[PDB]
């Protein structure tokens, strides 16, 4: 599989940090991790370049992000709230091209 | 021997507004490291590559370093080197030109030195002593170690840019909690030299760019020099 995501449904507290993985196999240099909730379309938190390059998106508030590899992108909630509850999906992509996971859903209690 | 700097000469944290994670990067337990190697390749005239495959992770078996220009690389070209720096990924280029697109590679500035006549005996490290200043007092001081007599300043820069991480989250992944900080060199000699520790201003940090600086592959007599930090508070 092009992109996969781990875990596939997690429950958090509030306080908690969680750490939600994402492993591409295509060696791209651009990763991406996006939530997805109603009255928006996927929204950008943060994306990567490359290896140890990080980039806020368009809500990079109360999340951080790590590229320690081609292969992985990590998604950081350093003390979880429940506006953070979603569905979390990530990307890797080149050019126009964006192969997506199949998503991790979060509820933070 | 530049003057040391004012306010005006100095990066501002609070003026950059990019990910200070792609800064603490560079410097939090990152470093490329060979002992007794000797250069295998070039890309262009003044940048040598090495076979070198990362310890830590496995993101890399070659490394290209880039120096001032041809005469540097000409020198270090056929020598037996020690290597030590810190290494990028985003806009590292370089043909393997035997295609070996499949090989991880990872790119640097100088971190250079003959390895013959440069090591001490049995294993010995020698100390280099580091002192702090916040806002124009000391408040602490710390050694770091190299196994070098001439040892580049980059090595040290980056030993001493860990500890402060650790010690003093000098970088954190959003912003830094000091608004301008450099690293102050003062050889035996009387010449005394600095680096801006804090990103360019806006919203983007170019890796490359900022390590380019370490180009001049300028190497300090562990046993004499010496290196303060000057931070001041956000």
């Amino acid at each position: 599989a092009a992109v996969t995501q781990s875990p596939r449904n997690k429950v958090a507290v509030t306080g908690e940090k969680v750490t939600l993985s994402c492993q591409q196999t295509n060696n791209h240099n651009n990763m991406y991790w996006y939530r997805q909730d109603t009255g928006h379309g996927l929204r950008l938190i943060h994306y990567s370049y490359g290896v140890g390059n990080t980039e806020k998106g368009d809500i990079p508030d109360g999340y951080e992000a790590s590229r320690p590899s081609q292969e992985q992108f990590s998604l950081i909630l350093v003390s979880a709230t429940p506006s953070q509850s979603s569905v979390y999906f990530c990307a890797s992509g080149v050019g126009g091209t964006l192969y997506f996971g199949a998503g991790t859903r979060l509820s933070v209690l | 021997s530049q003057p040391d700097p004012m306010p005006d000469d100095l990066h501002k944290s609070s003026e950059f507004t990019g990910t200070m994670g792609n800064m603490k990067y560079l410097y939090d337990d990152h470093y490329v490291s060979a002992t007794k190697v000797k250069s295998v390749d070039k890309f262009l005239a003044h940048d040598l590559i090495y076979n070198i495959s990362d310890k830590k992770l496995k993101n890399y078996d070659k490394v290209k370093t880039e120096l001032l220009n041809e005469d540097l690389a000409k020198k270090y070209k056929d020598e037996v080197v020690d290597v030590y720096g810190s290494n990028y990924y985003v806009n590292c280029y370089f043909s393997s030109k035997d295609n070996v697109w499949w090989h991880g590679k990872t790119c640097m500035y100088g971190g250079i030195t003959k390895h013959e006549g440069n090591h001490f005996d049995n294993g010995n490290l020698q100390n280099v002593l580091v002192r702090v200043y916040e806002n124009k007092r000391n408040t602490i001081s710390f050694e770091v170690q190299t196994d070098k007599k001439s040892v580049t300043a980059q090595e040290l820069d980056i030993k001493a840019r860990n500890f402060l991480i650790n010690k003093k989250n000098l970088y954190e992944f959003n912003s830094s909690p000091y608004e301008t900080g450099y690293i102050k060199f003062i050889e035996n000699n009387g010449n005394t030299f600095w680096y801006d520790m804090m990103p360019a201003p806006g919203d983007k940090f170019d890796q490359s760019k900022y390590l380019m600086m370490y180009n001049d592959n300028k190497t300090v007599d562990s046993k004499s020099v010496k290196i303060e930090v000057h931070l001041t508070t956000k």
